[PDB]
RNA sequence: AAUUGUUGAAAGGGAAGGGCAUUUGAUCAGACAUGGUGUUUUGUAUUUCACUGGCCAGCAUCAGUUUUGGUGGCAGGAUAA
RNA sequence: GUCAAGGAUGCUGGCAUAAUGGUUAUAUGCCGCCCGUCUUGAAACACGGACCAAGGAGUCUAACGUCUAUGCGAGUGUUUG
RNA sequence: UUGAAUGAAGAGCUUUUAGUGGGCCAUUUUUGGUAAGCAGAACUGGCGAUGCGGGAUGAACCGAACGUAGAGUUAAGGUGC
RNA sequence: GGGUUGAUAUGAUGCCCUGACGAGUAGGCAGGCGUGGAGGUCAGUGACGAAGCCUAGACCGUAAGGUCGGGUCGAACGGCC
């Protein structure tokens, strides 16, 4: 008999491997497991953790987001590392020359990077040209910009986007949504 | 290789230097224990000769053993037992006696037997039941190197320095005592005495303050 | 895949995951959206406020092709020029050869000014524009022409 | 049918299963409820401070 | 009943709808029938297009 | 692999604690005290034997 | 002879028979956990049958090993049999139940030629 | 399969069945080979040949955990009374 | 170099098979109330169950929520044709 | 020794959904009652959901909570049989 | 919680080191066992006997179950992804 102060046999609650059956992603996890164990640079631990992430935890990083990251002071010649998908952005009309190391590139993103004299890199070419993650810049896409996150924590006076199928007048704009009909939220 | 032979010779020389340090520290500790004991005895004799009474210094350290099991404990004494790391029956901890811990002991009095440990029972507890906490992972002590690797920043290089920080409640008593995992004691080898355990020691039971009689019980449990 | 359902894990267990007390029954709270004003008011208010009642004018015989007006912001606007003709227009930002962007033929009814076209003049043929979209196009050096 | 009306038995145990959580105080609290005359001024004092700091830094 | 935070659905299945389910298993067969009829018609209305 | 016990196993009692050899050589745990001749006061003795 | 193994400890040699399988013929001896609310076997009263749990698990060094010290590999023909050419001290062949009498002869002869142990070298033997 | 007959075995003082453990009866699986220096050898190289591994133990020297004795040296107190 | 120092080795005996062990029946010691179920509470003097074989109960669909895997990604969905 | 002691088993956060929404007992404080194995509250600990050792027997008492085993030691209770 | 890649070593949902823990209804989740049929595969088993069925005969698995021997039998049926 032991007076337990915690839950016994509690899992860590973190992914220790990707849920995917992608053999190439398992190869990348094998390489960055070696590089997290044997290098003791914190980049490799971060990249190994980020390789486990799900599709909603790997939002796409736009090329405009990459260019805004290179507009930082002294970050213009770093290697932008996106553990995920790099997507195109037609809203930006001037993309610089840079090295981007990502899992996937869309065709427009790859064309926009290599049109400006840049270079698109996989995460193992990054591992051979920056094994401690020297001169790198990890970028992450926006997580709370997802459409599902609008409805999270829905309640009174939270302003959190009702789960609705059709949107308009007659569709939840009445008693409970204005002073005149009933009350306001 | 020859460089590996150089590292082996360097390691053995460093080990001899560390053992010389530990040996002279243990000799100094034995000398100060002997002189403090003789000084208290002669202070009592001198006060009896002068006609006065030497009031001994109040005890700075208790050893606390949880004697009552897991079920049917109220939440406040249960929380105090968890904060004193007595999470199972016959678990012992060293507790620094101040007012902030005497009112913990008063709260968990019906569930523990505590008293004032001597150097002999501290030495036997740390020698036989002495385990560390290293990556929390309960490492058996067994070697002065794993005490130097964790308590060496506080100047503790050996199991005797660790014992010294307990018996003389040192500046780093908290760190040494929290390095010590709670002592998993057995049931006492000659019984408890006491046909029923859960009355006070004054009333013929086991719990409560057992001032200098905790050494007999803990040596039976060890 | 019937084998991956938890019915096959509930084989052998009596209540099938539904309870010995609660005892899965037919329709214990009503059927459908029953009792949204009475015994599901705490669910209708809180997660669906506004479900009950009327809001404004009824529209008899609405045709949604009257209201067809898809909006194109100015931060796109150059995606309507094809990808290989686009760069030779971006360089040599010139009047007397300015790209005509028929936006109705691309399928938009209103131009909005969400932001930052380059400083190249364009002819923008559009059914409707907003004020800031017009100001930004004339600031870049072009003109909006209205069509129908 | 006569039965138990109300009891607070087990409620403190359930309350302390997932702990009793303190409300996680922040630097820069919300100005909800603070005096509007103070708020309208403080917006301008902050705007002028940031303007003067940008002028002194550049 | 109405339950947890979920959108309000308007599934119009409160009639005897199972008497009127038209499943188009015959999509491929009617495609071959349409092509056969076009070939047959073209042979009937030779050279006319 | 196995926790050998000091307070048995003099090899482990000498691996830990290099002073155990000196303690066992000088006997150091059976050492005689100096015979002082302090006599208690009559006030202490008559308070002790006092009714 | 096999590889040297530790002494095989089984920890529960008795078969885990179902409750009341001795009492009703409809209840077979195949183990079913009693999920009843008042079940003495489920509640583990003293005097009742033991239930299978993971503490009875065999030692991993001596698990799946026959008393000879071999794992049994089921063999249907000679091509199955010669998978154990380099694993004779670890694996023992065992001819499947549906193999002919005339094919068991050549399986047994090839296994003797390879040194592979057969655990049933007596099925369908003409005597 | 329920149910039944015969034969064989077994047990049986107001149930029977079951758990742990062993006695008794019945019944059954598993292992001696091995590498080996050695030629008293026949079909002249086949082979001449005490080793080895299976089951149960006895003692000795140890290690771990304990239990039960014998005995020695110190310390304290009203430096016992 | 040795050792009792990061976990047993040395020497010897008998047997080499029902001897150890397995299964099985029985006997003995102690324990063991009939399961399912509703229940605050079941061995209940609560309900179902005489026994056996076969059959027998969270399925499919429309529209969705969360999560996850995949493809492409400001796009995306070939399969109405 | 960065502003008391002790502990910290990682801390913080989010989504989603099952069951449940008949309770009951015990020490102490209590209301209605003459009282209850009555009806009703407060705090805690239990039973429900839980076996084990003891109270001969019993849901709640006492001791103690449970993987499979070996050895030791005990708790509550006992030691004429 | 860690260790392990310039034959780790070709099992890196591997091997290994270290420490703690293990009760459970309703319920949740995970890893597996079995069944009818389908794609692939073993150039799988089989009239020299497939499946079935009987078997206080044997083996493996904590278990779901799997495997084998004997009898009966007579035309088909398994392993793995
Ligand atoms: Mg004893
Ligand atoms: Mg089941
Ligand atoms: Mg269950
Ligand atoms: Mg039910
Ligand atoms: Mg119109
Ligand atoms: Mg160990
Ligand atoms: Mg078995
Ligand atoms: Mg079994
Ligand atoms: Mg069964
Ligand atoms: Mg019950
Ligand atoms: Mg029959
Ligand atoms: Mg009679
Ligand atoms: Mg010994
Ligand atoms: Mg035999
Ligand atoms: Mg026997
Ligand atoms: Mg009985
Ligand atoms: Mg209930
Ligand atoms: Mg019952
Ligand atoms: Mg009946
Ligand atoms: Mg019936
Ligand atoms: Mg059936
Ligand atoms: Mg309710
Ligand atoms: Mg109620
Ligand atoms: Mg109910
Ligand atoms: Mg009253
Ligand atoms: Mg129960
Ligand atoms: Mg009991
Ligand atoms: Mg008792
Ligand atoms: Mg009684
Ligand atoms: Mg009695
Ligand atoms: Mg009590
Ligand atoms: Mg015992
Ligand atoms: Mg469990
Ligand atoms: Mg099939
Ligand atoms: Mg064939
Ligand atoms: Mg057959
Ligand atoms: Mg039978
Ligand atoms: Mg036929
Ligand atoms: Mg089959």
């Amino acid at each position: 008999g032991i007076d337990h102060t915690s839950k016994q046999h509690k899992r860590s609650g973190h992914r220790t491997a990707p849920k995917s059956d992608n053999v190439y992603l398992k190869l990348l996890v094998k390489l960055y497991t070696f590089l997290a164990r044997r290098t003791d640079a914190p980049f490799n631990k971060v990249v190994l953790k980020a390789l486990f992430l799900s599709k909603i935890n790997r939002p796409p990083v736009s090329v405009s987001r990459i260019a805004r990251a290179l507009k930082q002071e002294g970050a213009a010649n770093k290697t932008v590392v996106v553990v995920g998908t790099v997507t195109d952005d037609a809203r930006i009309f001037e993309f610089p020359k840079t090295t981007v190391a990502a899992l996937r590139f869309t065709a427009g993103a790859r064309a926009k990077i290599v049109k400006a004299g840049g270079e698109c890199i996989t995460l193992d070419q990054l591992a051979v040209r920056a094994p401690k993650g020297q001169n790198t810049l990890i970028l992450r896409g926006p997580r709370n910009s997802r459409e599902a996150v609008r409805h999270f924590g829905m309640g009174p006076h939270k302003g959190k986007a009702p789960r609705i199928l059709s949107t308009g007048r007659k569709f939840e704009r009445a008693r409970g949504r204005r002073r005149s009909k009933g009350f306001k939220v | 290789a020859e460089q590996v032979a150089a590292e082996r010779a360097a390691r053995k020389a460093a080990n001899k230097e560390k053992r010389a340090i530990i040996l002279e520290r243990n000799a100094a500790y034995q000398k100060e224990y002997e002189t403090a004991e003789r000084n208290i005895i002669q202070a009592k004799r001198d006060a009896k000769a002068a006609g006065s009474y030497y009031v001994e210094a109040q005890h700075k350290l208790v050893f606390v053993v949880r004697i009552k099991g897991i079920n049917k404990i109220p939440p406040k004494p249960r929380k105090v037992l968890q904060l004193l790391r007595l999470t199972r029956i016959n678990s012992g901890t060293f507790v620094k006696v101040t007012k902030a811990t005497l009112e913990l002991l008063k709260l968990i009095e019906p569930y523990v037997a505590y008293g004032y440990p001597s150097y002999s029972t501290i030495r036997q507890l740390v020698y036989k039941r002495g385990f560390g906490k290293i990556n929390k992972q309960r490492v058996p002590l067994s070697d002065n190197a794993i005490i130097e690797a964790n308590l060496g920043k506080y100047g503790i290089l050996s199991i005797d320095d660790l014992i010294h920080e307990i018996i003389t409640v040192g500046p780093h008593f908290k760190q040494a005592n929290n390095f010590l995992w709670p002592f998993k004691l057995s049931n006492p080898s000659g019984g408890w005495g006491v046909p029923r355990k859960f009355k006070h020691f004054i009333q013929g039971g086991s719990f409560g303050n057992r001032e200098e009689f905790i050494n007999k019980l803990v040596k039976s449990m060890n | 895949p019937s084998r991956f359902t938890k019915t096959r894990k509930h084989r052998g267990h009596v209540s099938a995951g539904k309870g010995r007390i609660g005892k899965h029954r037919k329709h214990p709270g009503g059927r459908g959206m029953a009792g949204g004003q009475h015994h599901h008011r705490i669910n209708m208010d809180k997660y669906h406020p506004g479900y009950f009642g009327k809001v404004g004018m009824r529209y008899f015989h609405k045709q949604q092709a009257h209201f067809w007006k898809p909006v194109l912001n100015l931060d796109k606007l150059w995606t309507l020029i094809p990808e290989d003709k686009r760069d030779q227009y971006l360089k040599s930002a010139s009047k007397e050869t300015a790209p005509v962007i028929d936006t109705l033929a691309a399928g938009y009814g209103k131009i909005l000014g969400k932001g930052r076209i380059p400083n190249v003049p364009v002819i923008v043929k559009a059914r409707f524009v907003s004020k800031l979209a017009e100001e930004k196009i004339r600031a870049a050096g072009g003109v909006v022409e209205l069509i129908a | 049918a006569k039965s138990k009306n109300h009891t607070a038995h087990n409620q403190t145990r359930k309350a302390h299963r997932n702990g009793i959580k303190k409300p996680k105080t922040y630097k820069y609290p919300s100005l909800k409820g603070v005096d509007p005359k103070f708020r309208r001024n403080h917006k301008h004092a902050l705007h002028g401070t940031a303007k003067a700091l940008a002028a002194a830094k550049k | 009943a109405i339950s947890k935070n979920l959108p309000i659905l308007k599934n119009h299945f409160r009639k005897h709808w199972q008497e009127r389910v038209k499943v188009h298993f015959d999509q491929a067969g009617k495609k071959v029938s349409r092509r056969n009829a076009r070939a047959t018609r073209a042979a009937k209305i030779a050279p006319r297009p | 692999v196995l926790k050998k016990n000091p307070l048995k196993n003099k090899q482990v009692l000498l691996r830990l604690n290099p002073y155990a050899k000196v303690f066992a050589a000088e006997k150091l745990g059976s050492k005689k005290a100096e015979k002082t001749g302090t006599k208690p006061a009559a006030v202490f003795t008559e308070t002790l034997k006092h009714d | 002879a096999s590889l040297p193994h530790p002494k095989i400890v089984k920890k529960h040699t008795k078969k885990f028979k179902r409750h009341h399988s001795d009492r009703y013929h409809r209840v077979a001896e195949n183990w079913r956990k009693q999920k009843g609310i008042d079940s003495v076997v489920r509640r583990r009263f003293r005097g009742n049958i033991s239930q299978p749990k993971i503490g009875y698990g065999s030692n991993k060094k001596t698990k799946f090993l026959s008393p000879s010290g071999h794992k049994t590999f089921l063999v249907a023909n000679v091509k199955d049999l010669e998978t154990l050419t380099m694993h004779t001290k670890t694996y023992a062949a065992e001819i499947a139940h549906n193999i002919s009498a005339k094919n068991r002869v050549v399986i047994l002869a090839r296994a003797k030629a390879l040194g592979i142990k057969v655990t049933n070298p007596k099925g369908r033997l003409a005597l």
